[PDB]
C-alpha cells in the first residue's frame, strides 16, 4: 500500500487542510472521533494511503501541520475535526514571521525544522512503500513559503526517489493581500523548481472568479475557496485509494506530464461546478464534462490557455464511466483546438478512471494541466519584482535577517530562465 | 498431455485474464468454487478433492488490480501462490519494468512457472496477455519473454498484445514504450498477435449494436479469440490445428510472426433472427475492413497466408467451396508465392455465452488468423509517432535516469524500421 | 523391544518437549492422562493400571519452565520424579553449566536415565534436545553426552540441537556457546541435526502462510520431524528405516555427521485445497534453499547422502521413479564418490494434525536429511563471528572464572576450523 | 526460588522504594495490610523472590530500609503501605549527614552499618537460594553515597557471589540541589566500581525532560520520577517472577552485558511511555514500541547515546509478544544505526519476553545499555570537581571528619581512569 505523509506548512495550507481531511474523512466515512461508519468495505480495504491505525478500529490521518505562529492550531483542534489528529502532530513555533521570507526560512524556521523531521521520519518509518510527499502551503506569504521550501529542501536531501507534490497558491496581481507578495514569491520558486517533482499553481483569483460566474455563490466566505482547492487535491490520489477500470498513480502524473525536468508547474481544473441549485437541475445533465473542464473560467490558475498551447494533459475521471465515451469525447477536444496544442507531443491527453465518485454526484472529473500559458503567471510575479528592486523597497526586512542583498538577482535570473524555458516550446516545434 | 499455461502482465493483461477465465469456466461446466458438479486438462489443473486449479500466473506490479479478483468472484478458483503482486506501480516507464522493479519480481513469477510447468507432461505452449501501453505489460514482458526464452528454448509462445491506437490514446508516452517492446518480441515471441483497442469499439458499435462499451464489453470478445484459437485442443471435428502444426502454416520467414486475429459472427441478440448466419456470410464477414481487430485495411496490403478456424456446426463441403469464391472470385488479392490458400480448422464445439449479455448464441464462429502485410500500416503510424516526439527528446530524462542506456531508442527505432523494410520486402514476386 | 528414550536440555529443550510430546499422544490416542481409552512402547513404558509414562526427562537447572509443563496441561502424564530441576539457571554460560552448577545435577539426571535403560529389552538409542545459544543447552549438554558415551558406548544417540543463526540472535554470548560445544558434539555426538530458527521464520512466512509465528509455531514443525524420523520403529510400509539402520546409510565418516532436516509439504489450511499434494510435487519441493530448516544454499553445496523418509499413502513405484528426474535431470550436483543415490523410508501411517490449527491435514509426507557439504557456511559464521569477539578478549571474564581454562577457546576454535577444513576436503574428486 | 533482598538506603532511595513496593503489591495482588486477593494463581506461585510469608495468609516483603536521617521513616511509616513493611526491619539513626560523605561513612555510618547487617544475615538465612542484593540510593547526597557504599563493601565482603543491584541516581549539572554534589559523587564511584557487578545511573535530569516532552505532564510533583523509575526497576526482575517464552534473571542479563569487568554502568529506559490522555487512546500503537525505546528523548542516563556507540544492550519485553516481531523489528534496529554499535560484538541486542505485562497495558518492554555515552556522565562531574579541587574549597566538611586530603586525588585519577577506560573502545575496534 502506497503511503503519502501530507505536510501543512503556512497559514493558507493549514486553511484548506482542514477542508481537506474533512473531505476524504467523508470519502472514506471516518467520523470525527476518527472512527470508521462507513457502508461499502471498499472503502475501508484501501485507507492506509493517508491514514494509520490505533488499538481500536479507530483511525488517524498522517498529518505534520507546522506553522509559525499559534492559533490556526487552536482552531484545527476546536474545529469540527480537533480529535482526529495527532497531537503529536502539530508542530508550531512561537512568534510568526510577518510575511517575511529570510525571517522564516533563514532566521526563524531553521530552529524549528529539526523538529518537524523528527516527525517526518517517525511517519516514514511506520509506512511499508511510501509513495510521496504532499505539502499544501500558500506562495506570497511568510511561513508557506520560507518554512514550506526549507522543508522541501531538507525533506529531497533525504528521499531522493519519492514523489513530491505542492499545491502552492501563488498571489494574484488584483487580489493582492500583501505589499511584500511580489518579493515572498519570487524567491520561493528558484528553492521549488529544483527539489518539488510536481507542483499545482492554484491561483486566488480565479477561485474568486468561478465561485461568482460559475458556481454563482452571493459571498464566497473563505469555506469555499479553500475547500474547492481540496476537491481537486482528493481527485488526483482518487486512483490510489479506490479500483478503477483504469488507474493512475502519482508517478503516472509524474510521468505523464512533465516533458523535460524543469517543466514541472500544472494549471488544475475540477469538474462539474454546478451552481448551487439552479444549474443542477435546471440545465446540466453530466456526461462528456470534458467541455466545461477545458473552459478558461473553470481553472484554478489565473491565466488564459488560449494565450498558450498546451504541453500535456492529466484528466482524472471518478464516475461510472464507459471509456468509448470518455475518449471519443477527448479525441474531439484534441481536435477541435487543434493548434491549441505543441506538434511535438502527439495524443497527449492522458486519462483515468476510477468507480467511486465523491458522495453527492455520479460523475465527477479532475483535470491537470501542464500549459505554457503559466508563464503569463511569472510574467506579472516578475513585472512587479523589477519594479520594486529598481528602488530596493522594503530590503532592509530582509537584508537585516541573514540574507544577502545579490540573492534577489540570482533568483530573479532563476525564475527568468524559467520563463525563457516556457517560452522556448511555445513557439518552436 | 496438451497442457497449456496462460501468464498475465499489466493492467490489460489481469483485466482480460479476469474475463478469459469466466469464458473457460463456462466452456468446461466448472464452478466459480473450481467444483465441477473429460478433457479440460489443457487449462485445468485439477486436484483429487474434486476442485478444478487454471493454470495460469496473474502478475503484476500494482496491487490494485489484482486485489479486485482476489477479492471479489472468482476468489477461490485460483491459487494464492501464483496471483505475484509487486508494490509500486512501475508507472508507464518501460525501464521501471525492465531494470528498476520488474528486476525483483522476475525471480517469483519465473519461480511460479516451474511450480506449473513441471505439473505439465506435454506442454504446447505460452499465452501471455499485456498491452503495449507502457509500464508491466511492455517493460516487465520484455523481461519475462527474454528470461523464458532461455529456459524454455524449444518451446512456442503466443502473445495476445494490445497496440497502441492511432487516434485513440491513453498514455502520453504510448509510442515511447512501444518501440522499445518490439525490440523482445520480435526475437523472443512468437506468433504475437497484435489486437487493437480502438478497431474493437468499431465492432461494438455496428456489427454489435450496443452503445457506450466499458472495459468488459470489450475483454469479452478478446476472450472468445483466444478461446476458438485453443478450440483444437480440447475438443473434436477434422482440427489437426494444434499450435504447433498451425504455427508452421502461419510465418513464412522468422520475422513475419505477426498476424492479426478477427472473429465472426458478433451479431446482437436482437439482429441474431434477422440474418441466416450460415458459412458464406460467415466467411466473408472475416475480410471486411470494418470487422478486422486492428485499425488497418487489408484491402490496401496483400495477404500471405490466413489460417480459419472454424468451430461448430458445420461441414467440410461447403467448407471448402465457399473458400473458392473468397480465394479466386474476389479482389482481396493473395501474395504470388504460396497459391496453397490457408488452413481449416474445423472443430465440433460451438461457441457459448457469457451469461453479461453481450452477444447471443450462434452455430458458426471464425477466429481467422491472417499474415498479412497490412501490419506495416500499423507501424508507420508508430514510425512517425516515436520519431516526432524523440526528435525534441522529451521524456527521455524519465528513462535514462532509471537505468536505460539512452542509445537504446537509437537501436529499437533502427531494429523496427528494419522490420518495416523487410515486410514490405516480401510483397512483391515478378519484376 | 525398539524402545527409545528421550532427554531435554534447556529452555529449548523443554519447550519443543512440550509439544513433542503433544504430538505423540495424537499419533498413539494417548489421552493427557495417559490412559488411552497395539505398539507405543518405542515411545510409552506402559504401567498396569493403564496408564502410560512417556519414555523422557526433562532437564533444566532454573525451575522456571519445567514448572509451567509441572502445572497446566500434560501435568498427570509425565512421572514427578524424572523432572529434574535445578535452581540457578547458569544461564548464557558454558562453564557455569559444564563445570560449576551442572555437576552439581548430573548424578541425579544421569541417575535417573539407568532407571529407564533398565525398562527397554531393546534399546535403540537416545534423542537429546537442546540449544547452542548457552546455559544448559550447552554448557550442561557437554557434561551430559560426555557422561553417557562413557557408560554406553555402543549405542546410538541422536541430536536435534537448534544452531544459532547468522542474523537472527538472542544471547550476546551465543557464539562463544558453540564454538565450546562442538568439541563435544564431534566425538560422543551420532547424526547431530542442527536446525536453526531463523530458517522456520521463512518457513513459517510463505511455505506456511501466517504472520509473526511464535515460539509455539516453530515447536510444533521442529515436532513432526522427530516424529517422521521414528515412524519407522512403530508402524509399518516397506521402511527398513531403524535408526542404527539409516545411520551408517548417511556418515561417510566419522566426522561428516551433521545433516539437515527438512520437511514438506508444510502448506496451510487454506491452500490445501489448490494444490494436488502428490509425491513428484512433494520431493521436488523437499530441495528448495527456500525449504531447508537451516539458513544454508545447498545450490552451493554438493550433497552426500540423502535419506527421505516417506510416510502416507504413497507406492514405491513412483517414489523411485520421482527420484529419477532429481537424481539426473537437475543441477543439484551430488558427489562423485558415491553414485548409489539416497535411502528411502516409506512409512504407511499418515501425519496426524496437532489440534492447535497451524497446517491441515495431508497424506504424504518426507524428512530428507541430506548429509550435504552446505553445513560448512553454517558454522562460516560462527569459525568468523566468535574470532571476531575473541580477538578484543570480550566476555572471556565470565568463563575463565568459572572454571574453564582460558585456552579452551583456543582449543576449541582449532578444533572447530579444522573439523570446516575436513568437511570441505571431501567435496572433489578429480585433479 | 531466587531470592533478593532489596536494600532502601538514602531518602531518594526510600522516595523511591515507596513507589517500587506500590508497583509490586499491585503487580502480585498484595493489599496493603499484606494479605493476597489477586485473581490469577500465576502470580501467586512465585512470590518469594520479593517476598516472605508470616503465620497467616499474609506476606511481609523482603526489605531493608536504612536512612541516617529520620522522619522520612514517617512518612512511608505513615502512608500507604505502613503496615506492609516488617517494624524490625526499619533501621534509622539520629543526626542525618547533611549531605556530607565522610560523615556518613567514616564516622556516623560506622555507628550504625553493624545493626544492618545482624538484619541482611537474617534475611540471608531464611531465603533457600539468594540471587543478589538490590539497594537504591541517591548519588551525591549524605546517606545514600556515603552509607550507601559503607553498606556494600561489607555486603560483598560477606557474599562475594550473590550478584549486586544500584539504581544510583547521579547528579546533573542544569538541576543540581546540593553544593557539594559533584564532592558527593566522585568519591562513590571508586567504591561503587570495585564492588557492585551491575549498577543502573539513572538521572533525575531526563526524568524531569520525559515528563515535560514525552510524557507531557504540567507538574513533575516526584510522585512519577520517584513512579518512573519504579517501572523500570521491576522491569528488570520480570522475568524472575513469571513464565516467559524466553526469561532472563539477573545472573543472564550481567553475563551478557558487561565485556570487562570495570564496565557496568547501564543507562536504563522504559517505553511504552504515552500522553496523559490523548497517546493512551488515540495515537500510539503497541507493537514494534522500539522505536520508542531506543530515542535519545526516552532515557533515564540525561546522556546523548548518539555521542558514543553502544557496547551491548538488553531488551526485557513484557507483554504477550511474537517472538519473530520482536527478532526482526531487533535486526532492523542494528542494521539502522549500524555505526552506533561496536564492531567486535556482533548481534548485541539481548530479548527476553515474558507473558504478564503491567496492570493497565498489554505490551511493555524496558531498555537496560550498555554505552559507552555514560563517559559524558563522568566527564561533567570530573569537570566540576576538579575545579572545586583548585580552591580546595569545601573540603574543611571532610577533612574535618576521618578521611584525608590525599583521598580526593586518588578517588578522582580512580573516576578517570573509568573514563579513560570507557574512551578506550569508542575509537578502538
Ligand atoms: N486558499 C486560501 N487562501 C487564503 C486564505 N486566507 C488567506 N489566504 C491566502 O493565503 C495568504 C495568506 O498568507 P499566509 O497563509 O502565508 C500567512 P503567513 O504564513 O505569511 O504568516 P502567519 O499569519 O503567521 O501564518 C493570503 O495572501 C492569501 O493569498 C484562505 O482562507 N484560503
Ligand atoms: N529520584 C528522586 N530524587 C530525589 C527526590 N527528592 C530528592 N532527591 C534526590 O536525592 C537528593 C537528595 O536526597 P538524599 O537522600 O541524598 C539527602 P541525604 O543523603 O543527606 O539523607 P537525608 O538528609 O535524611 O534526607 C537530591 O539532590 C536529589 O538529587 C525524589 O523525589 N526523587
Ligand atoms: N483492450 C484492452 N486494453 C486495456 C484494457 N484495460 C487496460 N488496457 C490497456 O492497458 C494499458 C494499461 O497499462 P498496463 O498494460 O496494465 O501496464 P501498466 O502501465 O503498468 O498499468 P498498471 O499495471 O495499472 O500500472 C492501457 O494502455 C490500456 O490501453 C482492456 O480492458 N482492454
Ligand atoms: N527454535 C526454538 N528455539 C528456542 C525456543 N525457545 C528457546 N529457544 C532458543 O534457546 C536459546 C537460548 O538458550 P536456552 O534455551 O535459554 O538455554 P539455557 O540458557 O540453558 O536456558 P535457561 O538457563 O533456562 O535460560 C535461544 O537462542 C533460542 O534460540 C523455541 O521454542 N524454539
Amino acid at each position: 500500500m502506497r503511503e503519502i505523509v501530507h505536510i501543512q506548512a503556512g497559514q493558507c495550507g493549514n486553511q484548506i487542510g482542514a477542508k481537506f481531511w474533512e473531505v476524504i474523512s467523508d470519502e472514506h466515512g471516518i467520523d470525527p472521533s476518527g472512527n470508521y461508519v462507513g457502508d461499502s468495505d471498499l472503502q475501508l480495504e484501501r485507507i492506509s494511503v493517508y491514514y494509520n491505525e490505533a488499538s481500536s478500529h479507530k483511525y488517524v490521518p498522517r498529518a505534520i501541520l507546522v506553522d509559525l505562529e499559534p492559533g490556526t492550531m487552536d482552531s484545527v483542534r476546536s474545529g469540527a475535526f480537533g480529535h482526529l489528529f495527532r497531537p503529536d502532530n502539530f508542530i508550531f513555533g512561537q512568534s510568526g514571521a510577518g510575511n517575511n521570507w529570510a525571517k522564516g526560512h533563514y532566521t526563524e524556521g531553521a530552529e524549528l525544522v529539526d523538529s518537524v523531521l523528527d516527525v517526518v521520519r517517525k511517519e516514514c518509518e511506520n509506512c511499508d512503500c511510501l509513495q510521496g510527499f504532499q505539502l499544501t502551503h500558500s506562495l506570497g506569504g511568510g511561513t508557506g513559503s520560507g518554512m514550506g521550501t526549507l522543508l522541501i529542501s531538507k525533506v529531497r536531501e533525504e528521499y531522493p526517489d519519492r514523489i513530491m507534490n505542492t499545491f502552492s497558491v501563488v498571489p494574484s496581481p488584483k487580489v493582492s493581500d500583501t505589499v511584500v507578495e511580489p518579493y515572498n514569491a519570487t524567491l520561493s520558486i528558484h528553492q521549488l523548481v529544483e527539489n518539488t517533482d510536481e507542483t499545482y499553481c492554484i491561483d486566488n483569483e480565479a477561485l474568486y472568479d468561478i465561485c461568482f460566474r460559475t458556481l454563482k455563490l452571493a459571498t464566497p466566505t473563505y469555506g469555499d475557496l479553500n475547500h474547492l482547492v481540496s476537491a481537486t487535491m482528493s481527485g488526483v490520489t482518487t486512483s490510489l485509494r479506490f479500483p478503477g477500470q483504469l488507474n493512475a498513480d502519482l508517478r503516472k502524473l509524474a510521468v505523464n506530464m512533465v516533458p523535460f525536468p524543469r517543466l514541472h508547474f500544472f494549471m488544475p481544473g475540477f469538474a462539474p461546478l454546478t451552481a448551487r441549485g439552479s444549474q443542477q437541475y435546471r440545465a446540466l445533465t453530466v456526461p462528456e464534462l470534458t467541455q466545461q473542464m477545458f473552459d478558461a473560467k473553470n481553472m484554478m490558475a489565473a491565466c488564459d490557455p488560449r494565450h498558450g498551447r498546451y504541453l500535456t494533459v492529466a484528466t482524472v475521471f471518478r464516475g461510472r464511466m464507459s471509456m468509448k465515451e470518455v475518449d471519443e469525447q477527448m479525441l474531439a477536444i484534441q481536435s477541435k483546438n487543434s493548434s491549441y496544442f505543441v506538434e511535438w507531443i502527439p495524443n497527449n491527453v492522458k486519462v483515468a478512471v476510477c468507480d467511486i465518485p465523491p458522495r453527492g454526484l455520479k460523475m465527477s472529473s479532475t483535470f491537470i494541466g501542464n500549459s505554457t500559458a503559466i508563464q503569463e503567471l511569472f510574467k506579472r510575479i516578475s513585472e512587479q519584482f523589477t519594479a520594486m528592486f529598481r528602488r530596493k523597497a522594503f530590503l532592509h526586512w530582509y537584508t537585516g535577517e541573514g540574507m544577502d542583498e545579490m540573492e534577489f538577482t540570482e533568483a530573479e535570473s532563476n525564475m527568468n530562465d524559467l520563463v525563457s524555458e516556457y517560452q522556448q516550446y511555445q513557439d518552436a516545434t | 498431455m496438451r497442457e497449456c499455461i496462460s501468464i498475465h502482465v499489466g493492467q490489460a493483461g489481469v483485466q482480460i485474464g479476469n474475463a478469459c477465465w469466466e469464458l473457460y469456466c463456462l466452456e468446461h461446466g466448472i464452478q466459480p468454487d473450481g467444483q465441477m458438479p473429460d478433457s479440460f486438462n489443457t487449462f485445468f489443473s485439477e486436484t483429487g478433492a474434486g476442485k478444478h486449479v487454471p493454470r495460469a500466473v496473474f502478475v503484476d506490479l500494482e496491487p490494485t488490480v489484482i486485489d479486485e479478483v482476489r477479492t471479489g468472484t472468482y476468489r477461490q478458483l485460483f491459487h494464492p501462490e501464483q496471483l505475484i503482486t509487486g508494490k509500486e506501480d512501475a508507472a508507464n516507464n518501460y525501464a521501471r519494468g525492465h531494470y528498476t522493479i520488474g528486476k525483483e519480481i522476475i525471480d517469483l513469477v519465473l519461480d511460479r512457472i516451474r511450480k506449473l510447468a513441471d505439473q505439465c507432461t506435454g506442454l504446447q505452449g505460452f499465452l501471455v496477455f499485456h498491452s503495449f501501453g507502457g509500464g508491466t505489460g511492455s517493460g516487465f514482458t520484455s523481461l519475462l519473454m527474454e528470461r523464458l526464452s532461455v529456459d524454455y528454448g524449444k518451446k512456442s509462445k503466443l502473445e495476445f498484445s494490445i497496440y497502441p491506437a492511432p487516434q485513440v490514446s491513453t498514455a502520453v508516452v504510448e509510442p515511447y514504450n512501444s518501440i522499445l517492446t518490439t525490440h523482445t518480441t520480435l526475437e523472443h515471441s512468437d506468433c504475437a498477435f497484435m489486437v487493437d483497442n480502438e478497431a474493437i469499439y468499431d465492432i461494438c458499435r455496428r456489427n454489435l449494436d450496443i452503445e457506450r462499451p466499458t472495459y468488459t464489453n470489450l475483454n469479452r470478445l478478446i476472450g472468445q479469440i483466444v478461446s476458438s484459437i485453443t478450440a483444437s485442443l480440447r475438443f473434436d471435428g477434422a482440427l489437426n490445428v494444434d499450435l504447433t502444426e498451425f504455427q508452421t502454416n502461419l510465418v513464412p520467414y522468422p520475422r513475419i510472426h505477426f498476424p492479426l486475429a478477427t472473429y465472426a459472427p458478433v451479431i446482437s441478440a436482437e439482429k441474431a433472427y434477422h440474418e441466416q448466419l450460415s458459412v458464406a456470410e460467415i466467411t466473408n464477414a472475416c475480410f471486411e475492413p470494418a470487422n478486422q481487430m486492428v485499425k488497418c485495411d487489408p484491402r490496401h496490403g496483400k495477404y500471405m497466408a490466413c489460417c480459419l478456424l472454424y468451430r461448430g456446426d458445420v461441414v467440410p463441403k461447403d467448407v471448402n467451396a465457399a473458400i473458392a469464391t473468397i480465394k479466386t472470385k474476389r479482389t482481396i488479392q493473395f501474395v504470388d508465392w504460396c497459391p496453397t490458400g490457408f488452413k481449416v480448422g474445423i472443430n465440433y464445439q460451438p461457441p457459448t455465452v457469457v451469461p453479461g449479455g453481450d452477444l447471443a448464441k450462434v452455430q458458426r464462429a471464425v477466429c481467422m488468423l491472417s499474415n498479412t502485410t497490412a501490419i506495416a500500416e500499423a507501424w508507420a503510424r508508430l514510425d512517425h509517432k516515436f520519431d516526432l516526439m524523440y526528435a525534441k527528446r522529451a521524456f527521455v530524462h524519465w528513462y535514462v535516469g532509471e537505468g536505460m542506456e539512452e542509445g537504446e531508442f537509437s537501436e529499437a527505432r533502427e531494429d523496427m524500421a528494419a522490420l518495416e523494410k523487410d515486410y514490405e520486402e516480401v510483397g512483391v514476386d515478378s519484376v
